[PDB]
């Protein structure tokens, strides 16, 4: 995900090199900028 | 392309308006833990340093790309030049815990050393500017101590950002901001 | 040997012509770029032929006499006024080079469409070959024929800072008269632009 | 494309310097036409500006009002009257061209200028 | 025997942006759930995108009043992220971490006066090589757009990305005496009573806008 | 075996002309990825060397293979020996820049250092020779500075040539050149 | 426990030719397309079959003058990428950067004089181990060719790569007093009202020229 | 391609040991000097 | 993090005789095709039972 260039996988295990994620129970911004709009507003002419 | 700027709302024109075509765009570089991972100076402290990402330089790149978001997380990776013994401390643990080996200690082996650290404190996710210029004590990674610590270094991992901030550039006197380019 | 070269509404005929020569390529590479946004156009009345002198080409000339020219250059045409309405441009070159004694005069020359040339030294004119040539030998032909596409660090270039190609016509051996042949040979060039492209249209003067 | 300043010397406060910049090499009314300032120790700081056409004119708060920027197209110049000069003012003044607000690009060399108290 | 190997030299120092882990010390922590937390962005420019920054003019002022004169031009200015109209906008944030770009800037235009007041506008682009225009009508000829004030107050231009090398540096050099990307220029047509009313500008980067190669140049 | 020599179009005569054969070839040690891919002495600068495969000399086996394509493309990597902490900066970025540990630093570590580094130039390709003596500053692959500098190699990669140029031998005065070849 | 070494000696010191890669610093950047860019050559060795180069002779003109006399010898000189005469050629260019080499290199001439003169010429290979000819009719025994003037003014002609071993050194060691790999020579027969007409002389690689082991000879 | 002598896979990842290519929309010399004629010109004998 | 690993003493130093390989310079050169020359012999006791000498 970010700089990392080994093709062989990591001597330690998942648990230790990283901190664990959990759950419970770009995300916005991407999903803000792909919705501009891109068009004319106004009648096209030519 | 006319619109109503009062909406807010993201419009972005292309040059096919006039007759054009837009490219194609590769904007990996730009990637937020791309660019957040790798090493910048932080000035030690002799004896005890407390790790925290805000001690870096404003104007450094990770520095800098760092305070643009209010909430930030990532794991750490330390790289430390010191003589004597590096012993480390989790969040939250008292200052008289740094002078045990048993928490984690690395011997001196030239010509530095290099750690990683989880995300150790209790906050879902941490914070650049908080509201109530002191930041509270509850922000840092843990602190370390050796008998002298000439360099250190901190690399983010796993770098994650939340509700950007404002990010400034030099002004110019001129109209330009001019300065000497790498040349032949 | 009968060659009919026809660009635009302009042509040339050559009855002594030992064909053309194709440089560094066949066929133009890819002209619409990512760095263009694809605004650039390409321009259709500008490819055609236009003539310029060279030298005199004389006995006292020895080998080693060379001529650059530089490309583009100073055009009064459709093509001289492009380079001042549009801030980026490309093209190829189609070059053709006319040197006519008549069959008794004797030595060569060597045509050449040297890419980004800077002061060539004397001896590196011996290998000056590995470059698109053709050689004039007034015994054969009176006529050299050069097509190159566009070369260059960057997909359009700026001609005012930059000329990519330079033509230039070396003596490889002396001319000689031999009391039947013409006493001087002149040269002149025919050029024509082609797969023009440009981008970047700048304000006028007023 | 080079740019010229005179006009500097000396004077005692409340005094006045008329100085001169000359431009060479290309069209001088298509430019925009602006001083700077650099006082000694301090970073060079901005003065005054003047467009093409001479109509619009922009001033330092420290020299709006006791100063007074013009330019000529005819004689491809450009002039910045001092007036009520303070020995604050004191600095080598570098006559710039260009098309920005600031007209930034092309600095003549910069003349000098101490007034006395 | 046991498997042998060989040390070799100019290998194994410390690089501060090496793509490589550390050897894990401490295990088995588990964090606070985090999950959806609201106004996440995994990536700088699409914060870049997605919300508009001012610019700064004369007067140190996010926007340029209309004028009434021979004078029509508006606002002049580099095309550069160095600029120093740019110098406030989070777009021209960025860039100072990074070395090159390429791709579309969007300027977003908004006309603050009242609803009496009418004016007309241009803007335009001016590729290097030659001066930029001093009036409308010599900028005709460029890529241009125009516009009028009515019932939307918006008008949003995108700036094409025209060079010839696919990359262009954000910084400007010193031994640059003019700008290698050329200029825009913003004009103002004419005007309805719109004397003293304010058009504020806004600049994002565009749908195209790439940037690249992080440098820290201090700043 | 008679041709036109006016045409240009290449002609290779055989020795089956005469009742030869033709032999086999092995032309690998010729291929220019693999005659360019080697090390080279530069010599360095004291601090700032910024990093241009124009500065080898252009008697040396790299440098002149080099100098003989107007058009090149190739990764780079470099061997240096130097004090102090070797920083690298990419292509087109300001000079202040070199003195941040947040840009690529190897810390020192005996007896040398080798790195590896792309293509960072905003160019397509590059080229030897450029119409316009100097060459244009933005042909580089950045620069490195340390405390000081012993030594700099060069090392291309992956490397690419177009359109080739003039390459020379030493002329000797005598019929031939007579040099001193090893023996026993 | 941990997975043991063996750390070797006399391994892992840098070598400047080593056939290994750096650790990449610095990650994530995409080139400028540069896909089908025109002349293009991957090996040095095609562009030295295709772009023959011009000899060198004495008054340092690449061409030699039919002369009018008993003595027909026109140009005589060793077979070596050493010679003076190869000397400026590209092929004896890259000579200089390769220990060793074998395979045939081509000649090529061109009549240059005018169409009321005509001439008819000799090539030859001398081996090496006897004094190469003074005489047409001394050299008619070893291998020639023998071309004259008319519609196609050039010729070709290859000279064969004959050696005892293998490969032959490029380059000339000084305590070698008769060249190792003979001579070529080239006569005039005789010529029509040829006199002061010149025949230009050109050489590339052959089909089978092959050239190895690279080496930094200065130079 | 070039000098390598390694028979395993690289460690690191082929985005970070290189420069990635891109694309758009010995190639020409070796395609010249294989049309290279051989031939002769005119009629053999013997 | 990265593989960890042990540097063993009393290991890597270089032996004579030592059953392994240089790492190469200098590559991608052919040989001479030396194939069925005369007189080759692959073992020295063959040459010794097939050429007695005297004493």
């Amino acid at each position: 995900s970010g700089n990392t260039g080994s093709i062989i996988n990591n001597y330690y295990m998942q648990q230790y090199q990283n901190s664990m994620d959990t759950q419970l129970g770009n995300d916005w911004f991407s999903k803000l900028a792909s919705s501009a709009f891109s068009g004319l507003f106004g009648a096209l002419l030519a | 392309t006319t619109s109503t700027g009062e909406s807010a709302d993201p419009v972005t024109a292309t040059v096919e308006n006039y007759g054009g075509e837009t490219q194609v765009q590769r904007r990996h570089h730009t990637d937020v833990s791309f660019i957040l991972d790798r090493f910048v100076k932080v000035t030690p402290k002799d004896s005890i340093n407390v790790l925290d990402l805000m001690q870096t330089p404003s104007h450094t790149l990770v520095g800098a790309l760092l305070r643009t978001a209010t909430y930030y997380f990532a794991d750490l990776e330390v790289a430390v030049k010191h003589k004597g013994d590096l012993t480390w401390v989790p969040n939250g643990a008292p200052v008289a815990a740094l002078d045990n080996t048993t928490n984690p200690t690395a011997y001196h082996k030239a010509p530095l050393t290099r750690l990683a650290l989880p995300y150790t404190a209790p906050h879902r996710v941490l914070a650049t500017v908080y509201n109530g210029r002191p930041l509270p004590t509850s922000f840092n990674y843990g602190a370390i101590k050796a008998t002298r610590v000439t360099e250190l270094l901190y690399r983010m991992k796993r770098a994650e950002t939340y509700c950007p901030r404002p990010l400034l550039a030099v002004h110019p006197s001129a109209a330009r901001h001019k300065q000497k380019i790498v040349a032949p | 040997r009968i060659l009919t070269t026809r660009n635009g509404h302009t042509t040339s005929t050559t009855q002594s012509s030992v064909g053309i020569t194709h440089g560094y390529a066949t066929a133009e590479d890819f002209v619409n770029g990512p760095n263009t946004s694809g605004l650039e156009t390409r321009v259709v009345q500008a490819e055609r032929f236009f003539k310029t002198h060279l030298f005199d080409w004389v006995t006292s000339d020895p080998f080693g006499r060379y001529y650059l020219l530089e490309l583009p250059t100073d055009h009064k045409g459709v093509y001289g006024s492009l380079t001042d309405s549009y801030a980026y441009m490309r093209n190829g070159w189609d070059v053709e080079v006319t040197a006519v004694g008549n069959q008794f005069n004797g030595g060569c020359l060597l045509v050449a469409m040297v890419p980004e040339l800077c002061s060539i030294e004397q001896r590196e004119l011996f290998q000056l070959t590995l470059f698109p040539h053709q050689f004039i030998n007034p015994r054969t032909n009176m006529t050299a024929h050069i097509k190159v596409p566009f070369v260059g660090v960057n997909r359009y270039d700026q001609y005012k800072v930059h000329k990519p190609w330079t033509l230039v016509v070396m003596v490889v051996a002396p001319l000689t008269v031999n009391t039947e042949g013409a006493p001087q040979i002149k040269v002149y060039a025919n050029i024509a632009p082609t797969n023009v492209h440009v981008a970047g249209e700048f304000p006028s003067k007023e | 494309v080079q740019l010229q300043e005179s006009g500097g010397g000396l004077v005692q406060a409340g005094g006045s310097l008329r100085l001169s910049c000359a431009a060479s090499g290309r069209t001088f009314s298509s430019y925009a036409m602006g001083w700077f300032r650099q006082a000694p120790g301090s970073e060079r700081e901005f003065v005054a500006r003047i467009s093409w056409s001479g109509g619009s004119t922009y001033y330092a708060d420290s020299v709006k009002g006791r100063f007074t920027i013009s330019r000529d197209n005819a004689k491809n110049t450009v002039y910045l009257q001092m007036n009520s000069l303070k020995p604050e003012d004191t600095a080598v003044y570098y006559c710039t061209a260009g098309f920005a607000l600031p007209p930034s690009d092309y600095w003549g060399q910069g003349t000098q200028v101490t007034v006395s108290s | 025997g046991i498997f042998p190997v060989a040390c070799s030299d100019g290998y194994g120092g410390l690089v501060t942006t090496d793509p490589k882990t550390a050897d894990p010390v401490y295990g088995k922590v588990f964090n606070p759930p985090r999950n959806m937390l609201p106004g996440r962005f995994t990536n700088l420019l699409d914060v870049a995108e997605a919300c508009p920054t001012f610019l700064h003019f004369d007067g140190d002022v996010p926007y340029v009043t209309t004028k009434t004169d021979s004078d029509r031009v508006l606002a002049q200015f580099d095309l550069s992220l160095a600029a120093k109209h740019m110098s406030n906008t989070f777009l021209a944030g960025l860039a100072q971490y990074y070395t090159q770009y390429s791709g579309t800037v969007n300027l977003h235009f908004m006309f603050t006066g009242p609803t009496d007041a009418k004016a007309r506008y241009m803007i335009a682009y001016a590729p290097p090589g030659m001066e930029p225009p001093k009036t409308p009508e010599a900028a005709a000829h460029c890529i241009h757009a125009e516009w009028d004030t009515g019932l939307n107050s918006k008008f949003t231009f995108s700036i094409p990305y025209l060079s010839a090398a696919d990359y262009a540096y954000t910084a400007s050099d010193a031994a640059e005496t003019t700008n290698v990307q050329g200029w825009v220029c913003l004009f103002q047509i004419t005007h309805g009573k719109a004397e003293g009313d304010a058009l504020v500008v806004l600049a994002s980067a565009g749908k195209d806008f790439e940037l690249r190669l992080p440098v820290d140049a201090r700043q």
